[PDB]
RNA sequence: GUGUAAGUGCACAAGGGAGCUUGACUGCGAGACGGACAUGUCGAGCAGGGACGAAAGUCGGGACUAGUGAUCCGGCACCUCU
RNA sequence: CUACAACUUGGUAUUGGUGCUCGAUACGGUUUGUGUAGGAUAGGUGGGAGACUGUGAAGCUCACACGCCAGUGUGGGUGGAGUCGUUGUUGAAAUACCACUCUGAUCGUAUUGGGCCUCUAACCUCGGACCGUAUAUCCGGUUCAGGGACAGUGCCUGGUGGGU
RNA sequence: CCGGUGCUGGAAGGUUAAGAGGACCCGUUAACUCCCUUUGGGGGUGAAGCGGAGAAUUUAAGCCCCAGUAAACGGCGGUGGUA
RNA sequence: ACAGGCGUAGUCGAUGGACAACGGGUUGAUAUUCCCGUACCCGUGUAUGUGCGUCCAUGAUGAAUCAGCGGUACUAACCAUCCAUGCAUGGGACCUUCGUUGGUAGUAGUCAAGCGAUGG
RNA sequence: UUUGAAGAAUGAGCCUGCGAGUCAGGGACAUGUCGCGAGGUUAACCCGGGUGGGGUAGCCGCAGCGAAAGCGAGUCUGAAUAGGGCGUAUCCACACAAGAGUGUGUGGUGUAGUGGUGUGUUCUGGACCCGAAGCGGAGUGAUCUACCCAUGGCCAGGGUGAAGCGCGGGUAAGACCGCGUGGAGGCCCGAACCCACUUAGGUUGAAGACUGAGGGGAUGAGCUGUGGGUAGGGGUGAAAGGCCAA
RNA sequence: GAGCCCGGUACGUGAAAACCCGACGUCUGUCUUGAUGGUGUUCCCGAGUAGCAGCGGGCCCGUGGAAUCUGCUGUGAAUCUG
RNA sequence: GUCAACCGAGCGUUGAUCCGAGGAUGUCCGAAUGGGGAAACCCGGCACGAGUGAUGUCGUGUCACCAGGCGCUGAAUAUAUAGGCGUCUGGGGGGAACGCGGGGAAGUGAAACAUCUCAGUACCCGUAGGAAGAGAAAACAAAAUGUGAUUCCGUGAGUAGUGGCGAGCGAAAGCGGAGGAUGGCUAAACCGUAUGCAUGUGAUACCGGGUAGGGGUUGUGUGUGCGGGGUUGUGGGACCUAUCUU
């Protein structure tokens, strides 16, 4: 889902980075320990 | 695995049609999944039945 | 002898041969036969457009009687229907 | 005869990452073009009379490719001041420059599936230890240890199916 | 006795579902193109979009296939002559 | 799907385990039940007497301090192996640390009547 | 019921009571009868303590033919006034045509349906009444019986003599052989107990499975007591299609 | 076999208390910091929803060219020139 | 009281017997609820009383489970949660019919039978109410300058259709009536306010303009809560922006 990474996760992008990536990556790793953010504005 | 624990949904009923019209009672059961969730930021987990669709709703919290 | 079973006929030929040809048509059809009903069968004659013939005339398949399957459902072609 | 339970195959959702290994078309493309009129293996149309050059051309030696080994292309070395044009062939020009590309092997950028080995977080463990707990071979939670995107399950689908 | 039917093992081939795939064709009409007439319909072409049938290609088990298995279900012959 | 199916802790469930009474007499009908004689088993109160204990006192004990020395062994080193000088290895010891004993601290401490488990 | 039964085809012991074409629907057809009549008639509902009054929504007649567009006393098929199908209530008279059966026109005559209700059939309802084996839904049953689980009880009496052990013989040691002790066995005979092989009785029995004589097992794969579990397309079955309350 | 014997009938009368219906009030909220008709632009108008695909249910409609409604599984939009 | 009298005793004009309304008492079982249990019978705890020289004994309250509020504590374990403790409010079962939402047969008819019918019937499950459900157009309709929430009744109509086009099944539009409430409330865009979570140019930033302060009505975001504002089809409402103003 379209969203804003927080820190660097390697393959993806540095800190501020906005990335596509699929719903079961973002799901079970990006969100459950703040990797990312979905993007609200 | 027939009853969502979120939004309760449930087993449809129906009949199984065949090449000859013989039409036999079946159900339609939920895509239940059992889905260990996060319900506060604190950390504890339950086991708890959930529909795919609540999963793609993001209704369940599996932090 | 008549394509083919038997019967009824056919030498006046319906049997044999030759020439042209596609009526092995379209719209019909008075009157009948037979039949529980559904089927089935014969049909003069009218119009169109043709074949043969000099003409009169004959031709709506085969000397006749067997060679076939109702209804429902679906395919194809045409229609100035919806 | 017609169905079904049950078992079983595949797709798809739960379902994720990194790499190898293949195939489709897109893009910057190299690449391939043997009637004969002949300097001659002319892809046609174009802007098309001067362009490449010293970001080192003709003439020569090597590597590879195809090879109709006709010979051309690229890479490098060698040499240092040329090929060329309506040059005349022709429907059709110059292989003098520039603007896509068609017969055809290729490369780096996309996407896309196909398979393979792996990683851990989804998920699973009737494997261990603690806690609820005083009693608990239930259950739940925490954690350690293992599998692991497989399995199980949902929808669709092909088979076996007197078991009913 | 493995010829038949089962069971077990193996796919080098043939066939084969759903799913992916959407060539081609058709319906509708924005736009045009011919009329044929007077107080606008009648013929054709037809982009895009939206739809309807949908092909070539890919695909597993199974079946066909290749072997073993009878203390698996089963089977185990006639004719003529001759001292 | 629902109705419901199992089942943990529990709690029921004798046909089993534990648990103190025998002989005689009497009535129209009951009798190890009533009466007679002699017992046995659980509790309650009163009184009396021995005889322990807390308060008091006496025993039983032992824990920990500093200081006095040898072996683990922060680390620099020595020996040997030693890869190429370096290291790893093994061994003696330094510091910390561990073990022994002179003072303290059988004094402060704990226990010593009696009940005693839902636990072993 | 029969071709045919006085019966040797069926049913009835007798009497008194009870016992079989009924009802609903503006249903469908036919036929009486009544009202109105080119019209007839209301349903729901409203108002009346009633059986009365209102209620035009509909329904049936009033024009047919054609699949339909449509036309219309005509219409369809058809190239066709060229014949056929359906229709113009029916009759009468007059003409003109034919004697392929009669037709074509001019006048008259003028068309009868609808709503109650009786009757006979008929449609959907169990539909004249009585009569199965059997099929589904939900429940009740293991106090009989089949098997299993827990916990107890019982088996008079009499025989046979395994393993083992001891002594002796024997041998280098054994093997082995005699004599004793021992008391094993889905062992033997035979009561209680459990079965049920034969025969006789019983067979409107004492008894909806017994009795009299004999018979088999009888320390076991035994019998039995109390408590418990398995339930119908299911149970259980040392397997008979057996048993699961005659 | 009763209008004139009785209980009764027509017709009038009756509630201490409880409950049920109304009515007027206390009470409660509520508008008054408000109301009107005009002018040209940005935002909003119900999301895992509608739509689509697969398998079904029910609609006169038995999958049929099958519209509207609805269950499960995938996929999955727009906010009014929607 | 009565079967149903026979006694024996007594009450009533100081109003009995009897009828109506409201109270008190109401053993035990039964959802049964302190625990147990073969329903109506066994065993208890706590508190306060009664009784005994004391135990024994008696009386009155209270003691089930689950769900939701409130408060305390917060395991493994750190945040914390699960859980535990206490306290209040609810539920549990019964009922003849009617309602709604689910699951859902077979005998039968088709002269057999599987599609179909029977029938969404029988039955079962979950739930209410005095009625229930539906109900305010993302509606019908067909060019009528048409109706206007739902429900129910009569027509439409055994029609259009549907169906191994078999047995059978079978609407809707429209029209006529009963009743009328063509009814109301919200969510969003925007404001104001409070709070949680991140941070903060941490100042020239947020109030409506002009003056002057100030470094936070936070400065910024984001989420939630509350109060305003907004309920619509000729689109409506927020953002604006003039005019008039009880």
């Amino acid at each position: 889902m379209k969203l804003i990474l927080t820190a660097e996760v390697e393959h993806l992008g540095a800190a501020g980075d906005t990335v596509e990536v699929k719903d079961g990556y973002g799901r079970n790793y990006l969100l459950p320990r703040g990797l990312a953010i979905v993007a609200s504005r | 695995a027939a009853v969502c624990d979120i939004c309760g949904k449930g087993p449809g009923f129906g009949k199984s049609v065949s090449h000859s019209h013989r039409r036999t009672s079946r159900r339609w059961n939920p895509n239940i999944q059992p889905v260990r969730a996060v319900t506060r930021p604190g950390g504890n987990k339950q086991r708890i039945n959930a529909c795919t669709s609540c999963i793609k709703a993001g209704k369940v919290s599996r932090a």
